[PDB]
């Protein structure tokens, strides 16, 4: 219900390189912050989300706002801040050293579990004070692991109350109206038992009693499943249900990593190693960042369990995956994905050529290994025999720098899409539809700063915000054929119904609010779209009278598409608790750049990884220096 | 090494050729940097 | 052929009666009912299509006349409802479905009579009623499809959908006449009336099988030889089934044994379904066909031989108890007596097979081998021995090691042909459950006989190749395993090496070898001697430069090498 925390910060330097350090408390549910070192949308923060509820001026939605306090300036190395959350009407509000700093939170929603999340920019440490947030990178005692990502009749009758009598005596014993309570509990039993209606019967009871003890436990509660009550309880439990059991006796999700294209290989015999830090089934330039792995055209894998590989398609060959167990991989010249298991070998033959390939690893939740990789030491097991038999060599020495591979990544963004799902004035509206899954959403191309919508065709339609994009979901409205348009210079609506609804909300300070809607399932689409106000904001020319067509248009999801490459290191400390407080040194710089989109975060490495959007930005520079040209100031 | 610093072993060169150039011409160089170019260079003397 | 699909895995319409059974009154008290209530539903039905009540016949303009209210009916109107109902309960007064009487008891609109009728489906089939409205739809297609059929039998044209059989029709053209049938039944318990008389598959086949099996053995003991073929597709069918009452299959299983076992105390047929009995083995009717194997075999001893060979056939049951007991113990001692007491080769390998305190006796006949080491005269006794070693090894998982030295000598005897294959084989037993110098050095003794026979070599010849080429060939597979294991191999190798050239070019050794093949029924061990002698870049190079145009020592002996590996290239 109420809780409430106290974590006291350290000695940070507010300045290390041109920044004004990130050190910022709120709190958050699991769901919708999944947090990147990539950096979030508007140049990436804390207080970003509607998740996020961070604490200075204002954080929420990743936009600041301002605050009485009396201390009125940021944490130093001074201060405790002193937080405080209830849940029960939900607010979060807070205090720094017992001393007021405003009231704040409520109306958003109960789900998750909704912990204390620490911001640390810089060279900074902290005391928490009692008494990783996801990651797919790990960790290693050698190469870095990598891991992820984990979401967490009447004679029977009597036959019983006969027999539940001498057994309350029976647990009597041991220890060292009643039975009468002893025989209503018996008949509890018997109830249990109709319900019902070898181990599994055993753990049929176990859970019966977790039922039993979970209704017992919300009477205590008036005054966490049986799993969740932990072990020992769990054992005790089975016991008297074991004793019972005589009596009666008597009586009769998949993250995918990838390596960069530019290393790619079109020639020769090359070995690659994969260390597991995790136990479990998984599998080892077309292919996807983002779509089903290990069965498709684009790679061939097994996984280490099945002992089974995809053609795409199932098979055998191989000793079933074990935890912490040695693998091995082996030619463009020949044909063949030869497997060697701990090396140890157990492969493919006759292959396809060209367009090089590398293999792709991908780890479902909650197993990490590391996989390599460079040099002489990194032949390990090995897996270093079959190389010197083998002579497909390891990259080696070419590569001298470490090899980066882009990820797969957590939030879909509303990119453009074209002929896709095959079976995808105005007129503006289309679609494509042949077994097409809902869906909807849509989302738009123009961006409004700080005028009509026609459709007809039941479905949500709202306006999304530039951070609108989130992960979709069953997305029923609302979760935080007669169309109307608002326009705002004010409140937007349009004649909700054909007509009116009335005007549910606004905010009119400049904050750019961007259209579309989701639209989900049947037959035909049946999607009209389309503009004064609206061709007055697409073009910085106009506002004219006439209606004015884009070159561009938008579309088409969000996608669940991963590939944001993952950087160069990374090191804070980590950030030990018993004492309480942790301090993290040394600092981080994002050549990245905004896009005016906007607020994505680029990643100068992803930039180079598209060419298009790298083709672009070539010519912008060049433009630059033109422009430069002939010396002008 | 398979390199590249550019992908381009010859892009490379060209951005820290030109920047050498730049500096050479701007003569904003230490009599010892000069030495030390053509120590750089091959050694040759 | 449609017996391995399933495993994979032309009309007559009955004659009801409709007019020569005449409704009990009760029957004409659901006709009331259900007559009023199917008009109440036409009104309902027809006023959904916006059909109304008028006066006149307008049924174009969705106007009935007869949607006048069921109160307004003339009877007349009344006996279109009564007609299809008489029909259905008359139907069922011909199967003697009684209905017994507990009760008689029942959108963009327009005009009508707009009766909201006792809806159908909030009654659903009691388990009487749930084989009922199978046969309803059923008999009311057939009355339908028999009307179809005598307007088809008047017409002269192809098929009838309905006057095909009804089950291959579509669930959902099968729901047409249930849209009658369901709507009887269901409506009459919803009126108050019951209508009362008066995987799976593979479950099923299996159960039918033992059926008539049981048929088949009382018919073997007093058309019975077409059913005998059908045993066959049936074995076929189970072992495709396996892998696909299992225990109670088993049982069913002993059975079959039982009456196989009886005409031991077609004959492939047997011996396969027998077999395939024994790929289906892969109670104490068990234990004791077990007990009398055991006695058959011990009077067998002491002076029939199809009893015999499927005794042997059982064997192949115990090795599949091995991938997964009194009587055990006495059969199992009777088999012990018989190897004491001890065509013989087979019955060795059936010994060691079933093998598949009491440790000491074992020990100490261990020790009795161990000095029988340096001599045999005996290649059953040594036979039986390995196979008892091999029983010893899975009951131990030291002990191994002793073992391990034993087969070295067991080796070294044979240095000294089905029983040399079942010692092939024990031997790689022995070699997966396992030192190693005494090993090389062994191999070193023997890789210089095998050079010394190359020296020497013609028919005779080449058998003596074939003899070392599968010993060889075995053993030095597990030798190979166990460098990989723990990977001066390379001077083994070598010799290894020579051996694989002399092979790669011998042509009458060529011709011993596919006789040797082909009486049974070396490159991937000189490819792993080849890897083990690569395991110095620039001189590999230069040597394999040498190669090409064919610590000095060294390097002339890898390039004589890299001359063997090209000729391997050759092939």
């Amino acid at each position: 219900g109420k809780w409430y925390f106290e974590v006291m910060v350290d000695e940070v330097v507010p300045f290390l390189t041109a920044q004004a350090t990130h050190l910022r408390v709120g709190w958050a549910l699991t769901e919708g912050y999944s947090p990147y070192p990539g950096g979030g949308e508007g140049w990436g923060g804390n207080g970003v989300g509607d998740d996020l509820y961070s604490y200075l001026h204002l954080w929420t939605g990743h936009v600041a706002r301002p605050v009485t306090s009396p201390g009125q300036h940021l944490l130093a190395p001074e201060d405790v801040v002193s937080c405080c959350l209830d849940l029960s009407v939900p607010s979060i509000s807070f205090r720094i050293n017992g001393c007021p700093v405003q009231g704040v939170f409520e109306a958003f929603n109960l789900d998750g579990l909704f912990f204390p999340v620490v911001s640390f920019s810089a060279g900074v440490k902290v005391r928490f004070l009692l008494g990783p947030i996801k990651e797919y990178r790990r960790e290693g005692p050698r190469g870095p692991h990598l891991v992820g990502p984990s979401r967490c009749p009447p004679h029977l009758e009597r036959i019983r109350e006969k027999l539940a009598e001498n057994i309350h005596e029976l647990w009597a014993l041991t220890r060292i109206p009643e039975r009468n309570y002893n025989l209503q509990m018996s008949g509890e039993t018997l109830k249990t038992l109709l319900a019902l209606g070898t181990p599994a019967q055993t753990t049929l009871v176990d859970r019966l009693a977790e039922n039993g003890h979970n209704v017992w436990a919300r009477d205590r509660v008036a005054q966490v499943p049986y799993r969740l009550l932990d072990e020992a309880t769990k054992r005790s439990n089975r016991d008297s249900l074991c004793q019972a059991v005589r009596t009666l006796l008597g009586y009769g999700r998949v993250r995918i990593f990838r390596a960069e294209k530019s290393y790619t290989v079109q020639s020769g015999r090359w070995y690659f190693e994969f260390e597991a830090v995790t136990t479990g089934e998984m599998r080892v330039p077309e292919l996807r960042p983002d779509v089903e792995l290990g069965a498709d055209e684009l790679a061939y894998v097994f996984n280490g369990h099945r002992g089974q590989r995809w053609h795409l398609g199932s098979e055998p060959f191989g000793r079933p995956w074990q935890s912490g167990d040695v693998v091995g991989c082996m030619d463009l010249t020949e044909n063949t994905i030869i497997f060697t298991l701990n090396g140890e070998v157990l492969a493919f033959r006759e292959i396809e050529i060209g367009d090089g390939f590398l293999p792709v690893c991908s780890l479902g939740p909650g197993q990490v290994g590391h996989l390599n990789l460079g040099q002489d030491v990194s032949s390990l097991r090995f897996f270093a025999i079959c190389g010197l038999q083998e002579g497909f060599e390891p990259f080696a020495i070419n590569m001298q720098r470490p090899v980066t591979t882009w990820f797969s990544k957590s939030l879909p963004q509303f990119e453009p899409v074209p002929p896709e799902h095959p079976h995808y004035l105005a007129h503006r509206t289309w679609g494509s539809q042949n077994s097409l899954v809902e869906m909807l959403f849509l989302r738009l191309s123009l961006p409004v700063q700080f005028y009509s919508v026609r459709v007809f065709a039941c479905v949500w339609v709202g306006w999304v915000t530039p951070d609108y994009h989130q992960h979709d979901m069953n997305f029923d409205l609302s979760k935080v054929t007669d169309l109307v348009i608002g326009c705002l210079v004010g409140l937007m609506t349009f004649t909700a119904n054909g007509k009116e609804s009335n005007t549910f909300f606004q905010v009119e300070p400049n904050t750019k609010l961007f259209p579309a809607v989701f639209v989900l399932p049947t037959h035909q689409n049946v999607i009209q779209f389309e503009a004064a106000m609206f061709l007055s904001e697409r073009k910085n020319p106009a506002p004219q009278c006439p209606p004015r067509l884009e070159v561009q248009m938008l579309m088409p999801v969000s996608w669940s598409r991963m590939p944001n490459h993952f950087l160069q290191v990374e090191t804070r400390r980590a950030g030990e608790r018993l004492g309480w407080a942790v301090q993290c040194q040394d600092p981080l710089t994002m050549m990245a750049l905004h896009i005016p989109e906007e607020n994505r975060c680029m990643d100068i490495l992803e930039l180079s990884e598209r060419l298009d959007l790298q083709r672009f930005h070539s010519h912008t520079l060049r433009l630059y220096r033109a422009v430069c040209a002939l010396g002008n100031n | 090494a398979r390199d590249p610093v550019g992908g381009s072993v010859e892009f490379q060169f060209v951005p820290v050729l030109k920047l050498v150039s730049t500096l050479l011409v701007m003569g904003i160089f230490g009599d010892e940097d000069v030495k030390q170019i053509l120590k750089m260079i091959e050694p040759e003397v | 052929c449609l017996c391995a699909i399933a495993g994979a895995l032309n009309f007559d319409p009955r004659p009801v009666e409709t007019l020569n059974v005449i409704i009990p009154e009760k029957l004409d008290s659901f006709i009331n009912k259900f007559a009023e209530y199917t008009h109440e539903k036409w009104a309902f039905d027809k006023i959904q299509n916006n059909w109304s009540y008028g006066e006149n016949v307008d049924e174009e303009l969705k106007t009935h006349p007869m949607l006048r209210p069921y109160k307004t009916f003339s009877e007349k109107d009344k006996e279109i409802y009564r007609w299809p109902i008489k029909e259905s309960l008359k139907a069922m007064i011909a199967w003697e479905w009684t209905i017994e009487k507990a009760r008689e008891g029942e959108y963009d609109p327009r005009e009508g009579y707009n009766p909201q009728p006792p809806d159908l489906s909030g009654v659903t089939l009691s388990r009487e009623l749930q084989a009922m409205a199978e046969q309803l739809a059923e008999n009311y297609h057939n009355t339908w499809g028999r009307k179809k059929k005598q307007e088809l039998e008047a017409k002269g044209g192809g098929t009838h959908p309905l006057l095909v059989p009804y089950d291959t029709l579509t669930a959902k053209e099968k729901a047409r006449d249930r849209e009658k049938a369901q709507e009887l039944l269901k409506f009459l318990q919803m009126n108050g009336y019951a209508v009362t008389r008066g995987y799976f598959l593979s479950t099923p086949a299996k159960v039918l099988g033992s059926g008539g099996h049981a048929s088949n053995k009382e018919k073997e003991m007093i058309f019975c030889k077409l059913a005998a073929l059908v045993r066959h597709r049936v074995s076929l069918f189970g072992t495709d089934a396996p892998a696909v009452i299992l225990a109670r299959s088993l049982d069913a299983r002993t059975v079959m044994k039982s009456g196989p076992e009886i005409v031991k105390a077609s004959a492939s047929e047997d011996i396969e379904k027998m077999v395939e009995n024994l790929r289906l083995g892969k109670t104490t009717v068990a234990l004791l066909p077990v007990l009398t194997t055991l006695f058959q075999h011990i009077a067998q001893h002491q002076f029939l031989d199809d009893v015999q060979v499927s005794c042997y056939r059982t064997l192949c049951s115990i090795y599949s108890l091995g991938t997964t007991v009194e009587k055990l113990r006495p059969a199992l001692g009777e088999c012990l007596a018989r190897l004491a007491a001890a065509a013989f080769l087979e019955p060795q390998l059936n010994e060691y097979n079933a093998c598949s305190t009491l440790p000491m006796l074992c020990s100490y006949l261990p020790r009795w081998w161990e000095r029988g080491p340096e001599a045999p005269p005996p290649a059953l006794p040594a036979g039986a021995p390995p196979p008892c070693t091999a029983v010893t090894s899975d009951h131990l998982n030291r002990i191994i090691v002793n073992n391990l030295g034993i087969d070295e000598a067991t080796w070294m005897k044979r240095l000294a042909v089905s029983r040399a294959r079942p010692e092939l084989l024990h031997s790689h037993f022995i070699p997966t459950i396992g030192k190693r110098a005494g090993k090389v050095v062994a191999e070193e003794e023997q890789l210089r006989l095998e050079a010394k026979a190359e020296a020497e070599e013609l028919y005779a010849l080449y058998p003596l190749l074939i003899r070392y080429v599968d010993n060889n060939r075995a053993h030095w597979l597990t030798e190979p395993n166990a460098n990989a294991e723990e990977l001066m191999v390379g001077e083994i190798f070598i010799y290894w090496s020579k051996s694989h050239n002399f092979k790669r070019e011998e042509q009458n050794f060529v011709v011993q070898n596919e006789i040797n093949n082909m009486s049974f029924l070396k490159s991937k061990m000189a490819k792993a001697g080849d890897a083990q002698s690569g395991g110095t870049l620039k001189k590999m190079l230069p040597i394999g430069l040498n190669m090409c145009a064919p610590f000095l020592q060294n390097n002339l002996h890898l390039q004589g090498k890299v001359e063997g590996s090209p000729s391997l290239r050759w092939q």
